[PDB]
This record gives C-alpha cells, structure tokens and sequence, in this order.
C-alpha cells in the first residue's frame, strides 16, 4: 500500500480546508491544529514534517480570519517542499 | 445497337486507352457494340473538363468513362448531378454521397489503418500531398486521436521541385531527430519515385526503417531501387497474376503489338488500365442487363445545351445509372460490385511485403474480415573492451615484440581467455579510450567509460 | 451563374466560392481573363486573375501559439475552408516540438449532433487537455461554445483561442463571465475613425 | 527553486514516456535508461530511489515490445511509493 | 438572502456580485425556494458564471 | 498457532520477501515446498524437486 505524492498531498491540503471550515473567523488561528489533523489522517513519510509542508506554512502566513476561501484557493497549488526532511 | 459513350482521357495516358481498346475487343458482342468518342485534355483544368463535358453531352452520349484531379473532380461530379449522366472514372474515390458516379477504385482506408495495427505501430510519419484529396489524412489523424497515435503529418506536395534538394535532406533530419523510423507514403507514383530516391541518396534506406507505400500499384513500380538496401517495405495490390483469368489476360496482353497498342507489351499493367479494362466489362454488363430487363434507353432527340438554364435531366439517365450500380462481375480487381451511392464493395487488397528474394504477398483484407495472413514463414570477432589495472590488465616487458592479444597480461586477460573458451569465439582485447571505466556526464549526459 | 455574366458581357466579377466551387472559379476567370474579386478563404498556390481581400490568418495563429506557449493543445476543424490551415500548423507542430490533436467536427450533421460533442469533449478529457484551438465558420463556433458551457469546460483553467477575423462577430457574452481565457483575431478595429464613422452611418 | 511532490511525478512519467519513444520497438530493454534520465531531469529527493519508483517498477514489468503508449496510460496513475527509502 | 425584490429590468450585475459574495464564504451547497421562473433566472446566471 | 498467513512465519528471508515484494509491488503469500527439498535433477527420470 503505496501512498504515492499527489494523492497525499490534495489530501492533505483537502483535509486542512475541510477542517479550517468549520471554525468560522477563528480560521488564521486553528491553521496549525487542522493540519495536525490532517497529516494525521493523510498519513506523513517523515511525521514532523507532515503531508504538505509548503502548503501549511503558505496557510499560515497568508490565512486571515474570514478570508479562508480565498486564502487556501491561493495556497493549495504551492509547492510542497522535500517530504523527508 | 450502337451505343455512344464519351470518353476523357489525359494526355500522357497510353496503357490505360490500350487496355480500353483490348476491353473494347474482348467484351464486344453481336448484339450491341459500343461506340466510344475519345477527348484528350488537361485532367487538371476544370474549364476543359467542363467543355469536353458538354461536348459529350451535346454529341446525346448515354455514358462517360473518365478521369478527374482533386481540381476538376467537383466540376465532373455536380454536372454529372444535375445533367443525370452516368460518369465511370479509375481515378480516386469520392470522399461523400455523389451520385451518377461509379467510382473503379476501391477505398484503401481500411487496408492502411489495418496494415498499421498489424504491425503495432505507435508511432510514425505520414507523407502525403494533395493530388487525390486529404480524406486519408483526416482518416488516420482522427484514428490517431481515438488510438492514441502519435501521428507527423507533412505535405511534400507544396516543396517545390525546382527548389527542392536540401529541403528533404532537412526533412529526413528533423525525421532522424526523433528517432522515428517507421515511415508512411501516401503519394503519386511519381512522387513516390522521387522521394524514393532521396531516401537513398540520404541513405535512410538501411536497416531500421519502415516503409508503407499506400496505393493499388506497390508492384507496378520499380522496386528494384530499396530491395537490396535492407529497409522493409510493404503495400498494397490491386491485382493478383495468380488467378487463371489475369494469367490468360497477361499471355494475351504480353502477345500484343506495341506499335498498335502503345506500352502494352509487358509483363504487368498499371493498375488505373487495369481498373479501366474492368469498367469496360462493367458497362458492356450494364447495358446488356439493360436490354435483358427489356428496356429502352434510347434517346428520342438532341439533349442541347448542358449549360442552358434552367438545366433539364433525361429520363432515362437515372435507368442507365441503376443498370451500372446493379452490375456484379468478376474481373482483374477481383469481385466488383457497388453500393448505391457508386463506391466499391466487398474488394479484396492483397497485402505484400517486398523481401530480399522479391515481392510476396503476405495477406489480404477485406471489407469486413479485416486483415488476414496468408501462409507464415558466420562468427564474428568479439570486441573485448577493457582498462589497465594491476594485476587485472597488465603491459608485458617485451611487449613491444608481440601483437594483439599477447601483449597483454593478467587475471582479466585469463578470465577473458577462459570465457571465450566456453562460449566459443574469437576474442579482440582493446583498451577503452577514454581510459575511464563508466559514467554519466552531467553536463552531456553522454555514457563514458567501458 | 458565371457565363451568364460573361455573355452580358460584364467587365468584373465580385463573389464567393466553396472548397468545391473555387477551381471552376480559378479555372474559367484565368481562362476567360475575368477578374474574379471575393471575400472568400484564399486559394493555396498562385491564382490569376483573381483578388483575394481576405488576408492570411496562418501567421496570426502560429505566432499567437507560439506567444502563448503552448507545447500540446486540441485543434478543432472542419471541412468547409479547407484543411490548409490545419496542414500548417501540423507541419509547425512538426518543426516544433508540438503535440495536436486534430478533429474533424464539419461531417457532424447538425440535426443529430447532441452526444456526438459530449463523446468529442469526453475524447478531450481522456488526455486531459485544457488548450483548444477553434478553426471552423462563426455558426460551428457558437455552437461548440454552446456546447462547452452545457458540459461546464468554459470555468477557468480553459483557454481557448478562435481563429478566425470574427472574433467579435459572434456572440461572445456567453463565455466571457465563465472565467476561462479566450483569445482571437479582429481585422476590423472598431477605433479607427473611419470605422466609427462607417459604424455611425450603419447603425441608422 | 523550490521543489515539489506532484510536480516531479508528472514530470517524472512524461520524461520517462517522452524519452522511451526514441527506442521504440526495443522498448522493454531501455526503460531503466530512460527512468535514469528522467530521475536526472526532474530531479529525486533520493538520487537511488528516483523521482518515481513504483512507475518505473509498473512499466518494467508490463512494458512490452511496440505496446509502450498503452503500458504508460496504465503505468503514469500508479503509486509512486516513498520517495525517501 | 432575497432574491424576490430585485427588478428583472436592471438585474444583470445583481447576482454576479450575489454570487460574487457567496464566493467569499466559499459556499457551495445552495438552496434555492422560489418561483419557476426566478429559479431558471438564478440557474441560468449560475451557468453563465459557470459555478 | 495463534497466527495466520504470512504473520505466522519470521526470519531473514521473511523481512527480505516483504521488501521485495514492497519494492516490486505486488502481493504475497508465503508458502512452504511440499517435499521439503531445495532442489535437484534427478539422474534418472529427469525431473526437477525442490524449489
Ligand atoms: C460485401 O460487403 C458488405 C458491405 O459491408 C458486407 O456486409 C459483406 O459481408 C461483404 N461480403 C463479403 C463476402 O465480404
């Protein structure tokens, strides 16, 4: 059961929206636990790092309360980053 | 019982007029004789074809057996449409419903694709002009699209033949870039012949290229030329020698005079004469159906003026086209019947591959089957490449006294020694020139070393 | 038609013409020594006694792909100006590193063509293609983009480029809000004065 | 720049695929060479595992002579595996 | 949100900022309760922004 | 005997089957040879045993 790149990651970045949704203007502040979960539930290849990297940290800086939809349509096509380290 | 059809033939056309002549002798009969009138003229020019048109039209033929280009075909089929006179042509298919047209030459757009599944090919190059239209073309891109083909597409038609030396040998390059080898030609003879030329002068008619002529005459052309160069090569015939009635057809052929039939004397034919002979039989059938069905085409009065507006259609033209399209004979294409819109049916294109010893056929298709196959059918120096390493491949003190092999010394000259042993070959020991043992560059991305 | 007009005895001719008709055209006009002037696609080759007003489109378009960088895109044709334009950008592509996608959508009989598109733009999603090329007449045009905001392939993420000199002829507000690019060619500019004052005077 | 997930595999499969073209008909024996190359191009978080290894693997074992553009239509949705180990 | 009280003469813009405005929550899911005729007018403007 | 399948066997040559087949990508199922031989040609009637 290989869990590939791609599928990981528009899973991770899913779930992290998926998840940032349901705090409504608290958005900027969950980024870090919503990806907690997500890396959790798309799995990780090294679990510090988490399934995308680059992605949270784009979150993170850009993400503002009320301005999520905007914010991770933005953020989910960036680059990743090195997944082992 | 004389039966006035006109006729078109381009100029330079001799086999195919001959081989009218021979189907004019052979199908002739006591009870009706058909009366050709010839036209020579530029098969190209649409107003010529139109004046000959109407000139036959005028002189009340009931029929016209003829030639057209991808120029005049439209002329030649809408008159042939509105004045409702029966036209008979070798020349290419008709890619639409045209009536008042029966077309000799069966469609080879199933045969190629076939052709191009059998041999699994994923990829290749496609060389055509525009002489006997793009149908083909628009055929095997869209088939390259559901298959997923990746299909090069180049016109050789509008180079011109003034200008045109370097242009292929740039062509054939940008073809070697790709590593493409697989090659298909859809051209006339001519051009075919052309090209054929500049493939050997180029040289890319060595081993690893494949070429597929497509058209009914693979065997009517020299192909003396690439048999010998090692490249495989494959088509299409028209015509099988094999069978009695074209073996008896070609004794009598071969027998004939080429002073009163000129370029009649051969071994084969053309095969448009071949097609032309056929629509002879046709015709003769036709109208003999005609006189069987007791019905009487005859023409009453003059048809007039073909350009006289508004145009008027006779009668009866629409019976002589049902008696053509109705006809089913056997003839040197193999079994001719027609649909109703006056394309070929139920044709047989025998596949051949052109191999060392000669052409042979290697299959056939047809109209549903598709593609079936016939009957299926010293020691070199090894060149041992190797490094200087202690004690692997070592310089003997004298070596200088000695030659090949035994100048070297050591326990991979043994272990090479002791290898060809076992397998049986003679060895060549040389030292790599590079001196290196292998790697990638990662500039070049080139493989150096052993 | 035409020698109706040669025998009142006309000194010109102004007309159309059809992949079919033209070399009858061509023919009698370079025979006859009338001059043949039309709006209509120009003959591939050289013509007498024939005056082309229509420009080139060919250079636009293989410019325009190349300005846009595109490496593979779908082209869609069909029969009625004739394949020349598609044989260039199928020799460019040869030259180029260009992967096309030709398709014939000019022999689809227009009474029942309903799945025929869905089937085409289900081709289209096989290899994922999101770069189109639309060579074809202002009717097959509209309606292929009818067709494209029926199946939602007009959302962004879509480029598609018209070829043609009527990019604004046809109607264009229904994919302009859809959010996909297109792009085109105008050979008339509605800015030049002259054409505003022919504008002013047509709209009357 | 910086480097990505996605990025590399669809890089990594059209690189390969683009690459086994040239040796067409031989294609069963040119594959790892072609997957060389493509890892080279496209770059590897791990230069022995690859920029996509369970492509690679797929095409290896499916790949036969003359079928490569149905091998590679089947083989470039596959897993990629850890691009790690 | 009402979509009852917009005139049908000057409503071109109206549901492109409506939909405009539903973009920014990111909302997807809809529930439209309205008369035929202004629920085709609703779905034609939704394709026309292709949402 | 707790166990099932492939969980119910351990060792180096287990490990080594599991990165195979991990590497390879396929599934396995480990079994042991039913005449408990590596493998030979017997002289006689020519046939393969073992492995
Ligand atoms: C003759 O042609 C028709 C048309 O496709 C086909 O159905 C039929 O099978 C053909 N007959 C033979 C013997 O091939």
């Amino acid at each position: 059961g290989p869990a590939d790149c791609c599928r990981m990651k528009e899973c991770c970045t899913d779930r992290v929206n998926e998840c940032l949704q349901r705090y409504s203007g608290r958005e900027d502040k969950f980024v870090s636990f919503c990806y907690q979960e997500a890396t959790v539930t798309c799995g990780s290849f090294n679990e510090i790092v988490g399934c995308c990297y680059g992605y949270q940290m784009c979150m993170i800086r850009v993400v503002k309360p009320n301005s999520l939809s905007g914010a991770h349509e933005a953020c989910k096509t960036v680059s990743c980053g090195n997944p082992c380290a | 019982n004389s039966i006035q059809i006109g006729g078109l033939f381009p100029r330079g056309a001799d086999q195919e007029y001959s081989a009218f002549r021979v189907g004019m002798v052979q199908f002739s009969t006591s009870e009706f004789r058909l009366t050709p009138h010839i036209d020579n003229l530029e098969v190209a020019n649409s107003f010529a074809v139109t004046n000959a048109f109407c000139s036959q039209f005028s002189r009340g033929v009931y029929a016209i057996f003829g030639f057209y280009d991808k120029k005049s075909v439209n002329t030649i089929t809408s008159f042939c449409g509105t004045l409702h006179v029966s036209f008979i042509t070798p020349s290419f298919p008709t890619d639409g419903t045209h009536p008042f047209v029966i077309q000799m030459r069966p469609d080879l757009k199933g045969a190629l694709l076939s052709l191009i599944e059998y041999y699994q090919w994923d990829k290749f190059a496609y060389l055509y002009d525009s002489d006997r239209g793009l149908s083909t073309l628009q055929a095997v891109l869209d088939s390259a699209a559901e298959k997923k083909w990746q299909v090069t597409a180049i016109n050789v038609g509008n180079i011109n033949n003034d200008k045109k030396d370097e242009t292929y040998r740039s062509l054939f390059q940008d073809l070697e870039l790709k590593g493409e080898r697989r090659v298909i030609l859809d051209c006339e003879r001519d051009k075919v012949n052309d090209i054929v030329d500049q493939v050997i002068t180029i040289g890319k008619h060595v081993k690893g290229y494949h070429y597929i002529i497509a058209n009914l005459g693979f065997t009517d052309g020299d192909l003396l030329k690439i048999q010998f160069g090692g490249a495989e090569v494959s088509g299409f015939q028209i015509v099988d020698y094999d069978d009695s009635l074209v073996s008896k057809f070609i004794e009598r052929w071969s027998t004939l005079e080429e002073k009163e039939y000129p370029g009649a004397h051969t071994a084969t034919i053309k095969y448009t004469s071949a097609l032309t002979y056929d629509a002879v039989q046709v015709m003769t059938e036709a109208f003999r159906n005609l006189r069987k069905q007791r019905i009487e085409i005859s023409r009453r009065g003059n048809a007039g003026d073909c350009l006289a507006n508004p145009a008027v259609p006779w009668g009866q033209g629409v019976e002589i086209e049902r008696a053509l399209k109705q006809v089913q004979v056997e003839g040197l294409s193999g079994n001719i019947k027609f649909d109703q819109n006056g394309k070929r049916i139920n044709y047989t294109i025998n596949i051949m591959e052109l191999k060392t010893n000669g052409p042979r056929k290697i299959g056939y298709w047809s109209e549903v089957d598709k593609m079936v196959v016939t009957l299926t059918e010293e020691q070199k120096t090894v060149v041992v490449t190797t490094i200087l390493e202690s004690p692997y491949v070592m310089m003997k003190k004298n070596h200088e006294m000695l030659e090949g092999n035994e100048r070297y010394e050591g326990y991979c000259v043994d272990l090479a020694a002791e290898i060809a042993k076992h397998c049986g070959f003679k060895y060549k020991l040389t030292i790599v020139g590079d001196g290196k043992y292998g790697a990638r560059d990662a500039d070049t991305k080139i493989w150096d070393g052993m």
